[PDB]
Order: structure tokens, then C-alpha cells, then sequence
């Protein structure tokens, strides 16, 4: 199993695997039974704001997601980046559903890391800005099911059937280049998101959450991940 | 001899059926221009043939490729030769694929023509030796 | 029939004329002249196609594929393959060629190396410049 | 032929070619036959400051190239971006030597494009600010004869016989990820960059030139790019 | 005979010789006989 | 069965190419073609 | 080592190779290089 990091925003409550009975913001180390959780409030077909970062002058895995007038869910869990993901990852969205449909509409995306080349002396960088999702977008290695186009729009589901988007669909956005984080030049990289979602009410309780993942280098849909796991995991441990 | 000097770059013509004799040979010269022509792989391996006539008429490049090609060569750049004999002998097969009627209705046609010399007056013309100077004849040398 | 084939000087080459140059017309040399005869003795009918990817043929050996104008072949693209496309080992696997219509030989082209003539002041080489002061020093001093 | 513009820091005069008589600055525009060129001082091994932008509302190409305390190397040429390099491209370095010995070492290479969602819509980033090129660098497709690490450098020569930089050889440092331009969403990408370098004096009357070339998605070392073509470029038209 | 299944059994096999270059340390075998000692083995020419 | 062998040319060398080689394959001069003959007769691994 | 079960398996198997001549082949790829043109290359001698 690939190691892989996520902020699920879990649309679905699974008490079979750990997460409440809420719909909940959450965070991943390698495990879908999630570390900490938070009370997300879930509006319908709406827009977005999310943002992650990791700031190792406070070593603190801070995730926040707002819906223009609706509050903050910070759900920050201290983990230490050094030993529990690779030196190389590749970083992107993933988004599933499962016998209950929901949209997963990614609508803009950005990423912005800062590590230590010697941490005055001009930091390493990976800014990109995707506000305009192309029909031929061939930076992106969206596995799975995802599609993409047609608008402005990453759909991260097969969609289409009138936004009812075809239960039991799973499609991953992940980023074209690497990023350098283990320790090595210590860990400070400072990696930012800015993750506009927008989920659709299919009037059929919206539900198997979106993710935001930092993963192996080499990866792919795990085993069937067309439920509970999400999207990314292999198996519910 | 060409294989024990370094001076002189030596390759052959990339996807060829040169540089594949080479590759398999397991005479000792021969993969001993292959251990060398596998180390500058990209250096000395040439796109086309007339890269490889080309990086001759510049650098100090020796190229290796087919005699009747050369034939068309030297018989229009006169000073470039045929270095050396025949390494070994192929031939050129009009290639039809695999379990083909075309095989042996061309198989009898080359042969029509070449008990006719339609196959050495079509050569004669498609390589027009042009007047060139041949050799100084080696031999005895008088002065004048 | 659909014939793949690829540039190569002498024997496959664009014709030298003005005019927009249609279907089979753009092509001379010798591989066509000999496509001209085989076409009036087994009485079908050509047309000159290029190769796509511009190679020969061989394995990439990675995949185990082929490229040029053997993949042209196998994949039944094209029917025949009227080209300087020689006769190996690891070809003859795969496709169907004919016999020989010219014999090869893979040799090494090279420059001829500059033959700088004697120049006319020649027999002066025998002796060392200082030599022959040495002898008009000598009868300009025994004569004295 | 792979598409591609370069502006070669050429160090071997070439009248042939269309080089002017002095080691200068050139701009290039799918031929090894320059657009512009400028004098350049061109001092041994010292550092390297040299700059590229081309902003589509000026439409020029200009670049400089500074030493400390010297002059810049202004070559912008008004070309248009819009119909003479690919939808997406993959930018990167080029170095060279031939039957001379120069060195080719980079010290730091950036990069920061924006590229015109709605121009106002917030438009894409792809920065880097790669000033501590590691040993295993593996968002680097490093082509040719190119190496990279043993100190904080970007060798791109066959080296380290006391570095005596080894003639014949070609080296390129294409960056993973591509950009979108062609025009289509239009090209106000003020594509920047940085391109620190050292040509090292080996007392050998130094000459055969870096690059920066902005090529095709797909490239390798065209067929023999060791000399005079200077590292990209197949033909010598 | 017209039409056989050891042609091609033969003609690939051909291929494989000369490749090797057995088909050419057999003509050496062969043909290669007494050196025929050339027409420059003057050694001596007393002028007539 | 771990060969000990000490870097003298032209006996045993590193082999020179663009990509570096891992293993037994980066040796190569007159006892590294020695070894390969023994392994061949014999059988076995061998580990430079 | 000071008593072992491969010492005579390489002795009968040297014995093959140099019987088969590739102690000699080997002999011949790596010690023949260039040939080192001899003092008997005049090719000019202007008398000094
Ligand atoms: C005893 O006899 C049993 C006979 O019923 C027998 O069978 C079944 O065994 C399997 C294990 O092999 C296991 O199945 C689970 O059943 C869950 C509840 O039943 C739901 O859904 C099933 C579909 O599986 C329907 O058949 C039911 O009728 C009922 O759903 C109805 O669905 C319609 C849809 O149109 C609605 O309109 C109805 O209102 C709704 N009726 C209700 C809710 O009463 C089932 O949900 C489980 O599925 C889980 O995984 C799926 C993959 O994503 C998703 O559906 C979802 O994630 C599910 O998670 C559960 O969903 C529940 C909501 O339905 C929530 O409580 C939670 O989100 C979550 N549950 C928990 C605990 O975390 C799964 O398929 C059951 O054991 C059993 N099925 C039953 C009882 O329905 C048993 O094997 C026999 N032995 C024993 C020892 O029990
Ligand atoms: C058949 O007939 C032809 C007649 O033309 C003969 O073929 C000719 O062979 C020539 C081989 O030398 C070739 O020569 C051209 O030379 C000129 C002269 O300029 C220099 O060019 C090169 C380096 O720039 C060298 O190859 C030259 O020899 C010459 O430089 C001298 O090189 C010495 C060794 O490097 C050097 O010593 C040290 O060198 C370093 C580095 O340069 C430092 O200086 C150090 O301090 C030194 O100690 C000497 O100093 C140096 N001297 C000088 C004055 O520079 C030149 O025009 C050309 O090379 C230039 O041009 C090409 C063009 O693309 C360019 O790419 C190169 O990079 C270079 O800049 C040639 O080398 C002739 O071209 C060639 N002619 C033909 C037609 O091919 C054959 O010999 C004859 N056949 C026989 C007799 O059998
Ligand atoms: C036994 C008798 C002794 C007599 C004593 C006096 C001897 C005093 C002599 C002294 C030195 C004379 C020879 C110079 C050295 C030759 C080598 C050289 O490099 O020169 C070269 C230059 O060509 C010349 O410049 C040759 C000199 C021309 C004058 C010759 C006069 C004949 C001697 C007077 C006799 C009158 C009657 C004598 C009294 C009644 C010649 O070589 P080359 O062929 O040009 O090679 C280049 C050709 N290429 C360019 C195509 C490549
Ligand atoms: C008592 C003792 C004596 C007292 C001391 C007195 C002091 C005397 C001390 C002398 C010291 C020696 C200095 C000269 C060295 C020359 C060697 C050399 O390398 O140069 C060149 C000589 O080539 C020539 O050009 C020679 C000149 C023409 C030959 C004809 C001279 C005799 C003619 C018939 C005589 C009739 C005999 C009649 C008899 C009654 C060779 O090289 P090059 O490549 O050819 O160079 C070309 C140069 N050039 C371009 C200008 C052409
Ligand atoms: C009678 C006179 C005018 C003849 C010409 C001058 C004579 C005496 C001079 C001129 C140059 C001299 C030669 C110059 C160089 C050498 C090499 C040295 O290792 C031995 C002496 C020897 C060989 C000299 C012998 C005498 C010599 C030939
Ligand atoms: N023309 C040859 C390749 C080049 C060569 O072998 O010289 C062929 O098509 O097989
Ligand atoms: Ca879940
Ligand atoms: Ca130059
Ligand atoms: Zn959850
Ligand atoms: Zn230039």
C-alpha cells in the first residue's frame, strides 16, 4: 500500500471505520480511521474555500473549510512530517461516491510549498494557480474515473446524468510534478491549498466526501475505492 | 586496425542493420567496435546515412555503412573512399510481410531482369560514375 | 498495392520539378525504376506511400516491437516494402523478403588523406638546408 | 523537428551561422539564426545574473545578463508567442561544448508564468526557485550528458578531471511540467526567469555557449547538437 | 521441391551463419589454399 | 562465493558508459572475462 | 583458502581454456592495442 496523507472531507458518516456520526473535516496517516475530526456543516450545491497547511516553525497539520457565510473547521493535529510520508510525493485531489451519489466538482485549486534550500537563502517553490480547468489539461494525471473540461470545472465524478452523478464513481486529480519534503533540509515546507469545492444537493443525502491527499509517487485507485475508503485507501486500517 | 584507435569516432547509422551486426557479433573485433560504439552511444551513432557522409567531410569521423551506397558516394565526392573490404555480405529484398503471394511473383520478376541486365543497366545509370580521379596507380613513377 | 519505401540517395529521391508534383510523380531513382519494370511484368499497380516515422526497421527491444518500415509490414500498412531495406537475421523472422535485386557490404567511408606533391624545388631534399651552405661555404673556402 | 526558442548565451563567434564576430547574447526563434544580438562582456567564472521576461500586452522578448559590477545585454526582440512555439511546451537549459572546453555550471535557475484565466480571473502560476539543485533532483528530466549535485551546482557537462570540461558534450535540463500558452486563453504570461550561471575560464580560449530554451513536450538531443547548433537545435537554418 | 517446409527453416538458418561468420571461416577454410607466390618475388634480375 | 580481485589495469577496470552500472557489471578487463569463463564451465554465482 | 572444494575444479577448467585457445583470445583482446609504429617507419631522411 502506498503512503499517502489526506484531509477528508467526508460527506458520509462511516461508524463502521471510525468516522462520527457527523459529516466531518478530517485528517489521514495512512489510515482512513482518522486522527482527528471536526463538525463540518455540509451545505448543498455551494462554494469551497478550503485550505491546508503545515508550517514547521509550529509542526502543526492545519486544515480549515469555509463556505462563504458559514463558519471555520480547524482540525490541526501536531504530526511530525519527518518519518510518516516519502522524500518524494506527488500531491492532488480524489473524490468518490458510493451507492449514494453527490457532485464532486472541483472548481479551482492551488498549492504553494516553501523548503529550506537554507532557509534564508531563496526557498524552493511550486506555485500554481488553477482557476481554468482546460478540456486537454495536460498537467494533470486524473486517475480512475475523473473527468475534467466542458467549463471551468474539475469533475471529479463520472457526471452528466442531469448532476446526478452516477453512483458508486471515484476519480483522482493528482498533480503532474514532485515535491521534495522528508527531512534533509529540515521540514519547514510550508505547503499551502486553496481547494474551492462545490457539492451538489442530488436530493439523496450528498455523500461519500472529498479528499486532498499527499501520496507516493506512484499511485493509482486502490484495490476498488468506490465507498468507505474514499478514494485512495486500500484497505479500512 | 580501426577498432585499436580512440582518434578517430566511429559509428554507424541509427535503427540500421549496421550497428545490429555489431550488437550481435561475438567476434572479438567486431564487439569490440560495438564496446566501443555502446560507451558515446549518442555520439557517434548518426541519424540518416547522409549525416554519416556529412560528419565525415567535417570532423575526423570514419563511417560505417554499405558498399553500394559508398559506390554512389565516392563516385561523387572524390575525396572520400572506401576504407578497408567487405566486413560481410546481405542483400536487398523487395520486403513483402509474413505469408505473402508477393513473394514469389517478385522472387521471379528480379530474376527476369537480371538474366536480361535490367538489374546492371538500371545500376549503371543510377550511379553514373561521372569521371573521378580513380588512384595514382601505385607502381613505378616516372619523373616528370 | 500500397508500397512503403523511405529517401535514400540514389535510390529513392524527390524528382527536380516545378509543377505540383501529384501521387506517384514526386519519385525518382532507383528503387521506383526497378518498381516501374516489376510492375510491367506482374502487371498490378503502385502507389508510392512513404514511411511514417522515417526509419529502416528494427527492435526496440523494450516492448519487443518494431519500427520503420518492418512495422509497416506487419501491421499489413503497406503491401510491399521496394526500399534499400536489406536482408538480416532477425528481419527475415518476422517478413517475407524476396531474393536480392544487389549485393551488399558494410565497409567504412573515410576521406582519402591529401597526396602533397613533390614540388618542383624536389632534389633539394636529399641534403639539410644547412648542409648546402655548409658545401657553397666549403668551395667558397677551399677554393680560397 | 521539435518546435523551439532559445535565447543562447553563445560564447563561439559564428559568421557562418549568423553569430556576430564577438562572444555575445542572441535570441532565437526556431533557427540557430538569431533575431538580436548584443555585445557581452562575458568575464570568467563569477556569477551569472541573467534574466528573461516576454509580456504579451509589450510583446517583447528581452533579456539581460549581468556580472557584478558590468553592463546588461539588452537583446529584447518583438516577436510573438502567439504562432511560433506549441500550445504546451517544457521549459528547461541547454549547455554545450565542442573541440574546445568550457564550463556550463548553473548555480540557480527560477521561473514564474500567469497565464490569463479571464485576465482578471486569477490567473495560473507554475514558479520554482530551484537555488539548491540536489543529488536526486527527480522533477528534472536531465537529457544528454548532464549530471547534477557533488556541491549545490547544476553541471551540465561530463566534468571533475580537475573539471576540465570534456569536449563534445551535450547537456540539457528540461523541467517536468509543462505550460499552457499558445495564445486560446490569451498570452499574457509574463513568463520570468533566473539564470544564474559560471562559465569558467580553462585557459583554453573559452566558446561554445548555455541556453534557455523553451521546447516542444517531447525532445531529446536532436541528432548531433554538439558544437555550433548549441545543444538544441538540429539544423543550422 | 516446389513448395517445402524446410525452405524457410534454411533460409532463417543461412541468416544465422553469416552473422556468426561461419559462412565466412568456412570459405576461408576452403578456398584459401597455397599463398600462389606473386609476380613481386623478383629476388634477383641480372640484366639481359 | 565472494571474489576478492584489486583494481589494475588491464586485468580488471571500471567500465566506462554514459548511465552508471550496479553489480558485477561494472568490472570488466582480462580476469573479469577470466571469471565469467570459469563460471560458465563450472556454475556459479559470483560476487565482485 | 587453506584447503577448498574449488581449487581443483578451476584447474582441470583452466586446463580446458587455454586447450581451446581462450586464454589466448583473451590474451590477445586486452593486452593488443595500438601498434606502436616502430623505429622502422623512416619515411624521410634529410641528411643533416
Ligand atoms: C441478518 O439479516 C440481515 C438481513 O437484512 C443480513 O444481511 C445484511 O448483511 C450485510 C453484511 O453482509 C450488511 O449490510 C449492511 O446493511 C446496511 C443497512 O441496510 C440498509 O441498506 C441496505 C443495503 O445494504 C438496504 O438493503 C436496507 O433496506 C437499508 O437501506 C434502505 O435503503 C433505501 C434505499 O433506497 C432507503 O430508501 C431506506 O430508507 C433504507 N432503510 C433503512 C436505512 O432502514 C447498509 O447500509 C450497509 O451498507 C453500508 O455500505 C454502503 C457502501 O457505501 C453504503 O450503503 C453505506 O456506507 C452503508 O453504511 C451504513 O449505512 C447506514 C445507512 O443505510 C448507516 O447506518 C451508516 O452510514 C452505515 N452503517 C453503519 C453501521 O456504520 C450494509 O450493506 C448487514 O449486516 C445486513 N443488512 C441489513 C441488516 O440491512 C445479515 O447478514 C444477517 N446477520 C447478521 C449477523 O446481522
Ligand atoms: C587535406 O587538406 C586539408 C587542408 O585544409 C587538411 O585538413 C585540415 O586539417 C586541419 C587540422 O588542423 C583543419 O584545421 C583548421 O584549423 C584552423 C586553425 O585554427 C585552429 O582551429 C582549431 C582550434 O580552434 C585547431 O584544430 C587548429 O589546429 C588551430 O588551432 C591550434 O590548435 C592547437 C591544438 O588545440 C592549439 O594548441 C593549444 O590549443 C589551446 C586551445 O586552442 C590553446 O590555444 C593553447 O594555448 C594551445 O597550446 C594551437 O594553439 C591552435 N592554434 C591556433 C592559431 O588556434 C581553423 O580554421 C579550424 O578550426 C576552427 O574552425 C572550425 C570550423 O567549424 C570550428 O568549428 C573549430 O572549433 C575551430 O574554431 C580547423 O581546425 C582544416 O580545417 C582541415 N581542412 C579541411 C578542408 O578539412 C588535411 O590535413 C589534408 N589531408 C592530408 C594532408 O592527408
Ligand atoms: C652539390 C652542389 C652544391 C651547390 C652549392 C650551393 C647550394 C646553396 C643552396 C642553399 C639552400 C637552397 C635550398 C633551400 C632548402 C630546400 C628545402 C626547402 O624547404 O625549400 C623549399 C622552398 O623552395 C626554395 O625556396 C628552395 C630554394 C630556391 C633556390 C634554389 C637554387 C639552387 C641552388 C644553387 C645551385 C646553382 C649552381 C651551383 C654552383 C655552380 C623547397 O621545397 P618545396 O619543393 O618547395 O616544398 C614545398 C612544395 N609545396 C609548397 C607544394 C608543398
Ligand atoms: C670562408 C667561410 C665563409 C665566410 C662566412 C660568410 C657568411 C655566410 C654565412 C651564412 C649563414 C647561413 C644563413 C642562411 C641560412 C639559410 C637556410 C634556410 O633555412 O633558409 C632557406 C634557404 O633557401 C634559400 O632561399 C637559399 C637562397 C637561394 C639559393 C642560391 C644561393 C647560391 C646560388 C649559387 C652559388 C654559386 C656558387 C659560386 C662558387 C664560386 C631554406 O628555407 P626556405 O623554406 O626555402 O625559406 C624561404 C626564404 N625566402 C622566402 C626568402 C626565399
Ligand atoms: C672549411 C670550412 C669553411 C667548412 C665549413 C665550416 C666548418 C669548419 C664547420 C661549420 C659547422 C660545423 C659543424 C657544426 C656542428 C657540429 C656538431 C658537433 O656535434 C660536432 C661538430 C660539428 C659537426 C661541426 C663541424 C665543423 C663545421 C662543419
Ligand atoms: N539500409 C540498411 C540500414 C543501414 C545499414 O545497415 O548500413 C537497412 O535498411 O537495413
Ligand atoms: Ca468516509
Ligand atoms: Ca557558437
Ligand atoms: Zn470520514
Ligand atoms: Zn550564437
Amino acid at each position: 500500500a502506498d503512503t499517502i496523507v489526506a484531509v477528508e472531507l467526508d460527506t458520509y458518516p462511516n461508524t463502521d471505520i471510525g468516522d462520527p456520526s457527523y459529516p466531518h473535516i478530517g485528517i489521514d496517516i495512512k489510515s482512513v480511521r482518522s486522527k482527528k475530526t471536526a463538525k463540518w456543516n455540509m451545505q448543498n450545491g455551494k462554494v469551497g474555500t478550503a485550505h491546508i497547511i503545515y508550517n514547521s516553525v509550529d509542526k502543526r497539520l492545519s486544515a480549515v473549510v469555509s463556505y462563504p457565510n458559514a463558519d471555520s473547521a480547524t482540525v490541526s493535529y501536531d504530526v511530525d512530517l519527518d518519518n510518516v510520508l516519502p522524500e518524494w510525493v506527488r500531491v492532488g485531489l480524489s473524490a468518490s461516491t458510493g451507492l449514494y451519489k453527490e457532485t464532486n466538482t472541483i472548481l479551482s485549486w492551488s498549492f504553494t510549498s516553501k523548503l529550506k534550500s537554507n532557509s534564508t537563502h531563496e526557498t524552493n517553490a511550486l506555485h500554481f494557480m488553477f482557476n481554468q480547468f482546460s478540456k486537454d489539461q495536460k498537467d494533470l494525471i486524473l486517475q480512475g474515473d475523473a473527468t475534467t473540461g466542458t467549463d471551468g470545472n474539475l469533475e471529479l465524478t463520472r457526471v452528466s446524468s442531469n448532476g446526478s452523478p452516477q453512483g458508486s464513481s471515484v476519480g483522482r486529480a493528482l498533480f503532474y510534478a514532485p515535491v521534495h519534503i522528508w527531512e534533509s533540509s529540515a521540514v519547514v515546507a510550508s505547503f499551502e491549498a486553496t481547494f474551492t469545492f462545490l457539492i451538489k444537493s442530488p436530493d439523496s443525502h450528498p455523500a461519500d466526501g472529498i479528499a486532498f491527499f499527499i501520496s507516493n509517487i506512484d499511485s493509482s485507485i486502490p484495490s476498488g475505492s468506490t465507498g468507505r475508503l474514499l478514494g485512495l485507501f486500500p484497505d479500512a486500517n | 586496425d580501426l577498432a585499436k584507435q580512440t582518434k578517430i569516432e566511429y559509428g554507424a547509422v541509427e535503427d540500421g542493420a549496421t550497428m545490429t551486426f555489431f550488437k550481435k557479433s561475438k567476434i572479438s573485433t567486431y564487439d569490440k567496435m560495438w564496446a566501443f560504439m555502446s560507451s558515446r552511444r549518442q555520439s557517434v551513432l548518426v541519424k540518416s546515412n547522409e549525416e554519416g557522409i556529412q560528419r565525415v567531410l567535417t570532423s575526423d569521423y570514419a563511417f560505417l555503412m554499405e558498399s553500394t551506397t559508398i559506390e554512389f558516394v565516392t563516385q561523387r565526392n572524390c575525396n572520400l573512399t572506401q576504407i578497408g573490404g567487405l566486413i560481410d555480405s546481405k542483400g536487398y529484398g523487395v520486403g513483402t510481410p509474413m505469408g505473402s503471394p508477393y513473394r514469389d511473383k517478385i522472387t521471379i520478376a528480379i530474376l527476369q531482369l537480371q538474366e536480361e541486365g535490367k538489374l546492371h543497366m538500371m545500376k549503371e545509370k543510377w550511379w553514373r560514375g561521372n569521371g573521378c580521379p580513380e588512384e595514382e596507380s601505385k607502381e613505378a613513377s616516372a619523373l616528370g | 498495392l500500397i508500397v512503403t519505401t523511405i529517401l535514400e540517395e540514389p535510390y529513392v529521391l524527390f524528382k527536380k520539378s516545378d509543377k505540383p508534383l501529384y501521387g506517384n510523380d514526386r519519385f525518382e531513382g532507383y528503387c521506383i525504376d526497378l518498381l516501374r519494370e516489376l510492375s510491367t511484368i506482374l502487371g498490378f499497380t503502385y502507389e508510392i506511400r512513404l514511411v511514417e516515422d522515417g526509419k529502416y526497421g528494427a527492435q526496440d527491444d523494450v516492448n519487443g516491437q518494431w519500427n520503420g518500415m518492418v512495422r509497416e509490414l506487419i501491421d499489413h500498412k503497406a503491401d510491399l516494402a521496394v526500399a534499400p531495406l536489406a536482408i538480416t537475421y532477425v528481419r527475415e523472422k518476422v517478413i517475407d523478403f524476396s531474393k536480392p535485386f544487389m549485393t551488399l557490404g558494410i565497409s567504412i567511408l573515410y576521406r582519402k588523406p591529401n597526396g602533397t606533391n613533390p614540388g618542383v624545388f624536389s632534389f633539394l631534399n636529399p641534403l639539410s638546408p644547412d648542409i648546402w651552405m655548409y658545401v657553397l661555404l666549403a668551395c667558397l673556402g677551399v677554393s680560397c
